RNA sequence: GCACAACCUGCGGGAACCCGUACCGCAAACCGACACAGGUGGGCGGGUGCAAGAGCACUCAGGCGCGCGGGAGAACCCUCG
RNA sequence: CAUGAGUAACGAUAAAGAGGGUGAGAAUCCCUCUCGCCGUAAGCCCAAGGGUUCCUACGCAAUGGUCGUCAGCGUAGGGUUAGGCGGGACCUAAGGUGAAGCCGAAAGGCGUAGCCGAAGGGCAGCCGGUUAAUAUUCCGGCCCUUCCCGCAGGUGCGAUG
RNA sequence: GAGCCGGUAGCGGGCGUGGAUCCCUGGAUGUCCGAAUGGGGGAACCCGGCCGGCGGGAACGCCGGUCACCGCGCUUUUGCGCGGGGGGAACCUGGGGAACUGAAACAUCUCAGUACCCAGAGGAGAGGAAAGAGAAAUCGACUCCCUGAGUAGCGGCGAGCGAAAGGGGACCAGCCUAAACCGUCCGGCUUGUCCGGGCGGGGUCGUGGGGCCCUCGGACACCGAAUCCCCAGCCUAGCCGAAGCUGUUGGGAAGCAGCGCCAGAGAGGGUGAAAGCCCCGUAGGCGAAAGGUGGGGGGAUAGGUGAGGGUACCCGAGUACCCCGUGGUUCGUGGAGCCAUGGGGGAAUCUGGGCGGACCACCGCCUAAGGCUAAGUACUCCGGGUGACCGAUAGCGCACCAGUACCGUGAGGGAAAGGUGAAAAGAACCCCGGGAGGGGAGUGAAAUAGAGCCUGAAACCGUGGGCUUACAAGCAGUCACGGCCCCGCAAGGGGUUGUGGCGUGCCUAUUGAAGCAUGAGCCGGCGACUCACGGUCGUGGGCGAGCUUAAGCCGUUGAGG
């Protein structure tokens, strides 16, 4: 939670929560690591304005905020994430390798 | 527009000359707009003003080289 | 420097008229010449400068929060046609 | 230097920018920490009457009615007969 | 945070009463009608100094020494433009500066000259009309101002000593 | 490394993995003021003269490049080409320089060469190789620390004030120029043989230097940046980086519990209540760059140093020195020395001349009246870190739109206000109402957590209930008892009082107070016998000879030696 961050659009777990149940990481911060789970929000019952419908309640409130969530999950949930050995000519790959692993690849999925 | 970083590159005296001098024109133009199209103009202000700024950037660049 | 360009017409009601027959009202760069703004005209609209006036103001009465101010500096110059030529779409727009 | 292209003088042609006005402004906006009856510069100062007159009394225009109200109205200070 | 105190006090003894109106509410706003006090001022006017505000539109919980649907109050928007008005684009006194110069332990003291420096000098317009709002600045009628290019006529013209 | 269009989140539109936000180093215009300097001027705004440009050309007017002053050296003609100036919290040098208070008066004296006005060099200057010390046939630059005695001493010898060599320590380069003599030379005057100024050898370190005669002499030394190349220390961006889940009481868990885990890194903070194994690029260790800065280590660049006797001498200051008029200094007038200067006098080249002892006779000392700089103590703007250093009236006054509000003419003075909650989910919607604001619904774990909104007490005003009160004289009260009402099993315990007994309120300064002497408006938070040394007496503790400053050194803990 700094300058530096987790796991980005990623897709992760919840440990300390109400919901545990990982899924798509919407958005998130650069300082505070604000992040959206899309994982319990509410209806903020908008308004009263047509700027929501004329009879409006606004639905999708997603502000995540604790930073207890298990980011990264390769066939491996809660794991932390490794660095390089580069392997490549100019090869940072910091990508994400412990027990199982995942790195986003650029392709199939994030 | 990295690119109009280039085409900077390739122009010179008189060139560079009426080009930012016409751009400015340009975002004159935008000035005026300050009341109709507005909504997707946004950008022709702030990008053509850094645009333009290039622009001065380059001819400092280029007759600084000279003098 | 030497962007020509140096105004923001006069979108003020009042000025509208002198747009409606033969002169023309702007805001223009607190401190222009009138001589600049005989040239600014002629060769930014391509026209023919007749009576060029000026005038100024500054802003008084805006309360913001828990400190204020008033806004800064807006001014004003009129320049007339010499046929009654030239801002055309301008105002027919407004 | 001028004096052949200097100045005096007509007509034609063409020029002429910088800062300024709003309104208050013998005064609740200027000075007394207050919508404080204090002070603060020059412009006839309309008219009638009075010997004369910017004083006098009523007024011209023009300006008000002071900004907390109604109430009976005895003590007594005030103001005045 | 109490207390005399819900008494003392409302800023001038230049008085006001009505009708209708608008309003959630109008002694305390708007018209209009009776009425008193100014008038030589409670006139207008330039200037100073204030620097918002002025207007037009909404609003009043704060502010006016209560009111208050009123404001010089709050919110927003628009509002003054001049070759000839003024001041500089010129003159200068007192007077400040100050190249010189005389002078202090230092910082300065004194200072011609040239300069800065005034509703004291000097200089070319006025009146009638038009905006919520500004005017001899805008419009219009009428009257000019110098400086530049020329040409036409005219001359020892030509400093600022 | 993948998100940003600063604090605004909102509107209305966007750029970007063909390194976008942004961290750094060097880039470009870089408005007008401010040393301002082209001129003026109430700064932050009005004027002007030169070449370029554009426009309606000339007049107008903008971009522009343009044009003080100073002294400073150069071609006397470039007046071309430099310099400065303008700052700066504290430290710093010199310039000039004061009352209080003490001396329980106070004129010598005192605070003190302190406060303050100034000028100025810095990043630190200051001082800085001896006409020194000191008396031993001794030392050896200067500066700062400990010690040297608070003795030696200065003095209405009174208040008081108060050294210096040495020693312990730290830090240790030393280097130079006119100094006629050399010759060289150009100018000289005027010509021969004087002076003037350039090159030098000489360019004194602890004493020679020069000129004549002879012995001479044929590779180790670097500066105070001489100077250059580097590992350039950093600047700000870097990087990794140790190990748990199941459960479980909870709105929560990181907690209780179970088992499994790390560790050259149990420093800390951060993740809805207290984790080594969850957040943290930290302690673990390592990291890294082509700019802006150098001591080191080494090189080279190395100016310039680096011999012997002989001989008539001429060769570091214009004033030393002595009279009085004065400064320093532990010296205040004195037997009073040395340095230092304001007046008048007014010279010596190493048999020279001040210095130890006022002075005289001695020995001894040092070598004056020019020049340069490093290194060790000071200082704090600015950065980092640590705190038997502070919590919102203490802390900077100042924790965040406080050096601004606001008073003063100016000079100048100089507040207050920190927190809603865990996260915004902070309040659609219905209902009295002009509005505020008020009842509901939803929030939620709570909203007596609701926007000045945590914890949210005292003071004061309020709504209801208990006892009590109209023949009463009293700070108060309070001992007693009787009537109420209360918990009560009773014992009885509560609150409330009518009858009666006895009762001058507290602080300060008083022979002396009820005060009519005083302080006292009520609540709340602030609100005053310390610290450093000297000492001094005690007494708790180590040896009798007992104890250790200044430092050098090891030092998460930094460990003490």
């Amino acid at each position: 939670m700094r300058v530096k961050m987790h796991v980005k659009k990623g897709d992760t777990v919840l440990v300390a929560s109400g919901k545990y149940k990982g899924r798509v990481g919407k958005v998130k911060e650069v300082l505070p690591k604000k992040y959206a789970v899309i994982v319990e929000g509410v209806n903020i019952v908008k308004k009263a304005v047509r700027v929501s419908p004329k009879y409006p309640q606004g639905g999708f409130i997603e502000k995540e905020a604790p930073l207890h969530a298990s980011k990264v999950r390769p066939i491996c949930p809660a794991c932390g994430k490794p660095t390089r050995v580069r392997k490549k000519f100019l090869e940072n790959g910091k990508k994400i390798r412990v027990c199982a692993k995942c790195g986003g690849a650029l392709d199939t999925e994030e | 527009m990295r690119k109009q970083l280039e085409e900077a590159r390739k122009l010179s005296p008189v060139e560079l000359e009426k080009l930012v001098r016409e751009k400015k024109r340009e975002l004159m133009e935008l000035r005026f707009q300050a009341s109709i199209g507005q909504l997707s103009q946004n950008h022709k202000i702030r990008d053509l003003k850094r645009q333009i700024a290039r622009l001065l950037t380059v001819l400092n660049e280029k007759r600084r080289q000279n003098a | 420097t030497a962007y020509d360009v140096i105004l923001a017409p006069v979108l003020s009601e009042k000025a509208y008229a002198g747009f409606a027959e033969g002169k023309y009202t702007f805001w223009v760069h607190p401190k222009a010449t009138k001589t600049e703004i005989k040239n600014a005209v002629e060769t930014a609209f391509k026209v023919k400068v007749v009576k060029v006036n000026t005038l100024h103001v500054r802003g008084k009465k805006k309360r913001l929060g828990r400190y204020l101010g008033k806004r800064p500096d807006r001014k004003k110059a009129i320049v007339q046609v010499a046929p009654g030529q030239k801002i055309e779409a301008l105002e027919g727009l407004i």
